């Protein structure tokens, strides 16, 4: 039951991130930071091409 | 014309690479949005990993 | 006076050319979508009339203003003018 | 100031040679010289 036990808090933290992704698209011209959570990006000299 | 003396404008050229610099600075690439998506599918497959070994 | 040549060029872009995005500004994005060009259009003739979305009228008034003011420092040197008018 | 912190991580970076102007200080300076001295001598 420790899958029972430990998957079932997995379960509701992929339940809440569905919920925060409905919440970041919003407008198509919406932000310019919002759209820098899913997209990533790194420290100097990560990007070669 | 063939002008003089040179102490113009050349002080004045690195000014405008303070500026330059600044400007061009904040710009974006196509590409590196390419590059996120790709980190996001092997964290949920290691997830679901973590969750088969969490049933294996 | 700094604030007050900074307040020109704010308010000679975000009408005429062209009002970006990020939201708080979401709508007033759109408020360039359909543009000032409509305003900025009756000074030439008509012809001109490609500005939709590569918008002639807002970068042509910048380059027709450094034009007539590099016209009054040649003024002193190119005098030519008699005791009368032109035709 | 804040023409300085968002491009201070490149100037260390690259003006550990690209901020060699006094090469060009020097033969910026030098040819100050030459004409002073030709409209001394006229």
């Amino acid at each position: 039951a420790e899958f029972l036990s430990l998957s079932k808090a997995r379960i509701e933290a992929y339940e809440k991130e569905l919920e925060k992704m409905k919440n970041i698209i919003p407008f198509d011209q919406m932000t310019i930071e919002d759209l820098n959570e899913v997209f990533p990006e790194t420290k100097l000299d990560k990007k070669k091409y | 014309d063939t002008s003089t003396w040179f102490i113009t404008i050349t002080s004045m050229i690195m000014t405008l690479f303070i500026l330059f610099q600044l400007k061009i600075s904040n710009y974006s690439y196509p590409a590196s949005p390419e590059s996120i998506e790709l980190k996001t599918q092997k964290h949920s497959t290691p997830w679901e990993m973590k969750w088969t070994k969490i049933y294996l | 006076a700094s604030v007050v040549p900074l307040k020109d060029r704010r308010l000679l872009e975000v009408k005429l050319g062209e009002l970006p995005s990020w939201i708080l500004m979401r709508d007033f994005t759109p408020s360039g979508i359909a543009g000032a060009f409509q305003r900025g259009y009756y000074r030439y003739y008509n012809k001109y009339v490609n500005v939709k979305k590569g918008s002639v009228a807002g970068l042509s008034m910048v380059l027709a203003a450094y034009v007539v003011f590099n016209y009054c420092r040649s003024y002193k040197e190119l005098k030519h003018e008699r005791l009368r008018k032109y035709h | 100031q804040f023409q300085f912190t968002g491009i201070k991580k490149y100037f260390n970076s690259y003006t550990l040679t690209g901020r060699m102007n006094c090469v060009l200080a020097t033969y910026g300076g030098i040819a100050l010289l030459v004409l002073y001295f030709k409209l001394r001598s006229k």
